[PDB]
């Protein structure tokens, strides 16, 4: 049951969210690092300042603060009792985004396996924001937060806040919890990777423009128009540039992490996307299948229909700059 | 009150409006839960009148729910004069009182937007009358502002209550306790997908295989709404009233009027849904444009 | 008055100006959301015109929502007389008793930031009242505050509502759904491709090399700003205002002026917009100067 | 009043103040935004006199804003005379009903720590109005609290608006993008490194050598700040406001009176800035001192 | 300058600070005397010992602009708007201008401090004093009625500086505030003089000191959690030994179970041994 | 009375030791320790003169204000009044009697806000800061002829619970204020026994049930974070049922095995019907 570090896990989700030092910490396994993050990174907001905004209140006070609501005032009376119903603005740290990052440090101590340096310090900051209010967290909370007023530093945590509830599972104890084995699922995985390299595509291939394409069938039905029994076929990615064209499709397998048989299935939507797709340019058409492998790298080229395709894998465990450095390295070539 | 004027023009199954008619000859108490353009508010006025069989207006009122709205104005409550306060005699209270006059026919309060205000903060002491089954004088109250306990109200049993309350918002996953017990949900569906509602396009001038085309791209659009659970839920789906509109001209149904539609009600609405990945906007509005 | 003085100086296609007209008049409720310096304030006050036919303000009003504006100032409420209080009729109200007092003459009612205001509060009944099917005497419905002798208040059909909602603020930004459809939602571009902007430039004594060489560097930056989605939306992208104003006393454009817009307004913008790395400031700050 | 009056003791270029004029006259509202403690409120009242030319008080009014700071207080809203209550109108109000009595002369309104109220809430129907292009009665509004549409309110064209902002605190920003646009925002630097501020030191009996050597010191000090944009941007660097103050008896600014006034302040003050390393707060402290 | 139990180069140091900058925030943990040296240095100031001028409040979350400057609350017959206590303040030394009126803030970290002083927060630096930098006030009727802090008044804040609040933090503020930190003194022969002034054991005040140094020193070890300024005062010791009682390690134990183990618990929460290791550290 | 307290004498010496020099004092402890009991005899003691009227007691909830606990406007049959509250008539009675000692109760203090009640009496109430030095004006006090200060002599007893979990962190404002004191359930202690042993108990049933409930509540405090040591049950549910004229039986325990504790114990597990059901017939026998 082989699988990758740890430690380079978490790089590759920093490209799937689109937004330090790693080696300080010992703990292998994933909830060390990202509960670290998590510690760490409450503490450049604070220094900073968390996000304050002014929540309207419409409370019974003794005196006057803000608009007076008439309707409400004399309706219950209160002008007697030396009462009024204001309309005001208290300016708290009580919004949804921040009472979630209080909620979520109960869970990443409530976990059961954890290192001791980790749930320690965060219990101080637990204590440290009295005022918010404890919360128990659901998708929709987080749905509800895809406005984004918040600055793009708040969306990093949240980001992560999000992976560690749906990745928290209790354990051995009603109240504690454990964690999800994210490692061992390939859907997950895949569609992390999938995710991985089409923001990354963005960042660091300046040079060619890229995009997810949607493609229509060449067909044409008596039938129906619509052709919706037909299968919908959504790139993974396509980076596009002048000189070439180039549609990649990648995903995670545990056979391929075996040096025998060869999982190829992918290839099959792989083909039939170029067949479809017609380029308006007719500069060239390129294919690539990407996999993730963890002894070495191995690239192939291949001339299959009149098409120039490339199967090739990357060599995860290495290190992330010189992985970083491979990419660049293999799209060069193909992108050509 | 002929059921061939009311009933044809609509686009909802039968089932549905007679099943209305049974739970609220029943219970007395029932809500319609459905997202905005399925003709929420359109058919509480024709069914009011169904009941009764008759077409009267004074029989039946009609009233929306916001914040401001309250007891005070609701039931009873005191609105000054110059400077002295005096008593008046809220909606729903002089609506009942009518009714009592005459036990035998029916009265219909309606009630859109319900979920806005809080039932307890408007209804209040009276959500103990409006329960189906402890109505008439024997369960008789005595109001918070009556000046004496002599003088009592009770929701004399003829009178029914409709409420209108929409799917369309994320904070109704907390649906408030006193709705559930009091009245009875019925969903309404979309409602694309129906007999009536092509005929009535087909009435129009209108190509059917294009129609068909286009319910087809609502179903299907339709149900990627309704798969979703924490953004958006089957009951936040589109409705079929942007299409019945605009027509009264006689304008034929085509791709650029529905060009219209797509570009300025629910190309933007879209953008709202789906703001997360703007292709995944993109992949339904050239579906739609198609 | 009639769209050729209107359309003299403006900066927007006729295609919308028109195609507003379509949506206004069958749905007569619009909103029309564009980042702030396109013109929404601008051309409001001069549809006002188009419509009536005439320059006359008397049937228009115009007002601004302010996140404290309420039932009790729009439509209803309670003001303090000497030592009493007294009910008070909001302006919509007013406005409605003008525009009812002539059916034929349309009236308008202009609300500018209007996304801001939790509007289902401040309207309340009036959520249903001002779609264009239920107007009239049929859909007249009593107030909160209304009085205890039936008296309803019903949108008359000349009634046309123009809302604006800026696309900056993500956060205030329409989520109550059931409130959007009412409305009919009309984007404005920027404004900067037209060669109509471009007259007013160089009938002010500009290079059209210049104006050229300016507007392709604008696109760039809106392409780079609409290219992100996850803080800086398409809607975020530049307004041509900046580039309006300044110029009447007969200073001409030149990269002078440019430079005083670029250092002073838009670059305090840029690094507000990115806030993550200077670089990205310098490139495209320095892109305007070249 | 005259211009050099102010130039003589003030630390900040001539070049910059131009800028400041120039655009002032054109906006008509800006924003000076920098670090805590460079004369931002220093050359408001000063700049005041400037534009008018002349030192009346009487037509500038200076305001600091804070969080419970309202549209109701600053505007118009209902407030207790006594027994009754009574509509009251607020300063801004006033303010411009005296600059409308006389319309050449400007009348300059000054809002210290703009950034910390709700601006959106507070000037509500201003935000519209106080544009350039928009003053005077052709864009009168009706306010929440006016009797009727037919009373109205438009700002004076005289009228110029400076705020003042500070950078240190990211929470407390001008964010809202609308509002952004009606104010031409000018950065401000320390300005160490200028003659202004070193001739007031060596007029001060103070060492050339020691001058010298302490600019490239806090020059260097901000530039590092300044680097690391992630946490601490250029706004947060430090002020010229510690030195100013405090030699007012006559006492030379010798290294031992640096030395003290580092440890007093900015050694507590850095600690904030570097919480994390504490050889960096001592590599900095000790720059500084050796 | 008797009975002070910190360095008088302290002393000497705030009262330049303080005549000079006119603001001043005193920081420092829990019973280390911060009320008794800002009331006897409040005393020094005026040369009198004269209560009246000097005020003292304690801030708390709920503390607000209506109740410290100005604010509409009701009377019998109804609303007006009543002066809240710094106005009330500054106007009380406004009628005396050459005396020295004194302000004493406790507990200001709690409130946001921005919030409750708002328009005072750019007037009460020393140059800004006058009628020059005058403002109207936010409920003031009209803007030709306006407020001024007068140059006499200073302003002094004790601040804990162990209950860190990650909420917010101005810069501003801390520009027309002089911070002074205030360490506990054991180190000090006044306050072991004092204790050998209570006829105490030359031995026992010896051991003493090194004993809750020990400890003082591990609060200050990790500086990212804690530090200086969580460490333990000694005002705890100064009450409770005027009756006649002179001190002995059973009155001692005594507060270590009854004063410093809650201080303990509080600070290293959910870490027994090392509190029942230091605990009884100090019996030994 | 000193005997019919069932917790150990030295807590009950020991307090007083605190009290008398701090004057304000808190105790936490679980439900059903005879925590009103208790102040209330430990208030006739400090006094020594058993007179209620020198006490008085007051239980907090979310909307008990600073007009219910000092002062405040009450409307009269037109208009309104100022009307003193509780503390402020408290004190001014105890001003009168300097000597004396007064004690005030406020039950269920850390669920109300002590800022927002107290407001600016918040110092004046710690014993550092009283007397006539300390006057301040209060809110509603237009004049300046009087000042509000609470005399020397004044005690204040404040009863919190442990119970629940629900409950984080305490306030700041209360620890520095306050002294914290933990009362134990005194299952162990011989006054208890000896109050079951008066009524003819046996002492093998005695000595049985006072090891039965030790074994629970130590195993209810194994529990690391959801059920610490405050959780563990209390005495006082014995007490009841005994003195009115019936005697001590297993089949009286039985009858509060199901009345109080086996529903305390969902309480405090809330999610294991077996583990309740092990506890709950474990007790019975
Ligand atoms: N002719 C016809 N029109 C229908 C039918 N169903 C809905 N509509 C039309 O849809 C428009 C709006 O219906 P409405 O009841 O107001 O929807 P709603 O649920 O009240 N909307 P909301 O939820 O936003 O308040 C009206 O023109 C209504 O007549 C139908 O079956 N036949
Ligand atoms: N002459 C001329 N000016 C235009 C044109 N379009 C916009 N402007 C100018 O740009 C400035 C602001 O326009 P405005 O309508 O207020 O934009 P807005 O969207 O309403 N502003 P906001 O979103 O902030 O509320 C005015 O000077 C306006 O006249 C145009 O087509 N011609
Ligand atoms: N004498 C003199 N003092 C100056 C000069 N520039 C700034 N100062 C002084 O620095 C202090 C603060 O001025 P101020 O405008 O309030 O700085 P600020 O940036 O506004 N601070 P903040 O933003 O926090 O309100 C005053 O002592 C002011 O006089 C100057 O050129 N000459
Ligand atoms: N003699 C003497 N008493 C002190 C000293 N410091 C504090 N005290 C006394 O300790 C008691 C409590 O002081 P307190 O203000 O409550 O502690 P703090 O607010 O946390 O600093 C008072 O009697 C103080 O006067 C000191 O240095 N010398
Ligand atoms: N006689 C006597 N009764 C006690 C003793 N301790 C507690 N009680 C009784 O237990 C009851 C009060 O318990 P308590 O915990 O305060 O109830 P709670 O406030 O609801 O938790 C009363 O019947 C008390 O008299 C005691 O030591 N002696
Ligand atoms: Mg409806
Ligand atoms: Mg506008
Ligand atoms: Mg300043």
């Amino acid at each position: 049951q082989p699988v990758i570090p740890v430690r380079n896990i978490y790089y590759m989700l920093t490209y799937a969210w689109g937004y330090a030092n790693l080696e300080a910490i010992p703990g292998n396994n994933l909830l060390d690092i990202l509960g670290y993050v998590l510690n760490k990174g409450v503490l450049q907001l604070s220094r900073r300042g968390l996000e304050l905004d002014y929540n309207p209140n419409t409370e019974i006070i003794p005196g006057i603060k803000g608009r007076i609501e008439f309707a409400k005032t004399i309706r219950g009376f209160h002008l007697n009792h030396g009462k009024t119903v204001s309309t005001f603005d208290m300016l708290n740290e009580d919004t949804l985004a921040n009472r979630i990052i209080k909620s979520t440090l109960a869970i990443l101590i409530k976990h059961e396996k954890l290192n001791s340096t980790i749930r320690d310090e965060a219990r101080s900051l637990y204590r440290k924001l009295p005022g918010i209010s404890t919360l128990h967290l659901t998708p929709q909370h987080f749905s509800y937060l895809n406005g984004g007023k918040n600055t793009r530093y708040y969306k990093f945590v949240i980001s992560v806040c999000k992976f560690i509830v749906n990745n928290s599972i209790p354990g051995q104890n009603k109240g504690h919890y454990r964690f999800y084995d994210f490692e061992r699922n390939e859907k997950e995985m895949s569609l992390l990777y999938q995710k991985f390299l089409y923001e990354f595509c963005r960042r660091e291939l300046t040079s060619a423009n890229t995009t997810r394409s949607y493609l229509k069938w060449d067909a044409s039905s008596i039938s129906d128009q619509s052709l919706n029994l037909l299968p919908r076929m959504e790139t993974d990615i396509t980076i596009r540039s002048s000189e070439k064209i180039l549609i990649v499709d990648a995903k995670y397998y545990k056979s391929i992490f075996s040096r025998e048989k060869f999982h190829s299935q992918n290839l099959y939507q792989l083909m039939n996307y170029l067949w479809s797709l017609k380029p308006e340019n007719g500069e060239n058409i390129g294919g690539l299948l990407i996999y993730p492998h963890v002894d070495t790298a191995v690239k192939h080229r291949y001339k299959i229909n009149g098409f120039d395709i490339g199967l090739c894998t990357v060599n995860l465990g290495q290190e992330w700059p010189c992985i970083h450095q491979e990419l660049l390295d293999i799209f060069d070539e193909y992108l050509k | 009150y002929c059921l061939e004027d009311a009933l044809n023009d609509l686009f909802i199954p039968e089932t549905t409006i007679e099943t209305i008619l049974k739970r609220l000859t029943i219970k007395k108490n029932i809500i319609l839960q459905g997202p905005p353009g399925v003709g929420k508010t359109f058919v509480a006025r024709r069914l009011a009148y169904l009941l009764t069989g008759e077409k009267a207006p004074q029989r039946v009122n009609m009233v929306q729910f916001h914040q401001s709205y309250s007891y005070e104005d609701f039931i009873q409550g005191y609105r000054p004069n110059g400077v002295g306060f005096r008593r008046k005699d809220g909606i729903f209270y002089n609506f009942c009182q009518q009714a009592k006059e005459q036990p035998e026919k029916k009265y219909i309060f309606i009630i859109d937007e319900i979920n806005r205000a809080n039932l307890s903060k408007v209804f209040g002491e009276v959500m103990m009358l409006m329960e189906h089954d402890k109505r008439g004088e024997n369960w008789s109250v005595p109001l918070t502002y009556s000046e004496n306990d002599e003088e009592r109200f009770y929701v004399p049993e003829n009178v029914y209550i409709i409420g209108l309350m929409n799917t369309a918002d994320r904070s109704l996953a907390v649906v408030d306790y006193a709705l559930r017990r009091r009245f009875s949900f019925i969903d309404i569906e979309p409602g694309f997908d129906t007999p009536q509602f092509r005929n009535f396009l087909l009435n129009k001038k209108a190509e059917p295989s294009f129609v068909e085309s286009l319910c087809q791209k609502m179903n299907e659009l339709n149900q990627e709404i309704s798969k979703e659970a924490t953004i958006l839920g089957k009951g936040f789906r589109i409705g079929h009233s942007y299409f019945c509109c605009g027509l009264e001209d006689g304008t034929s149904p085509d791709t650029q009027w529905l060009n219209e539609i797509v570009m300025t009600d629910i190309a933007p609405l879209l953008e709202e849904y789906f703001f997360d990945d703007p292709y995944k906007q993109q992949k339904w509005t050239n579906k739609l444009l198609g």
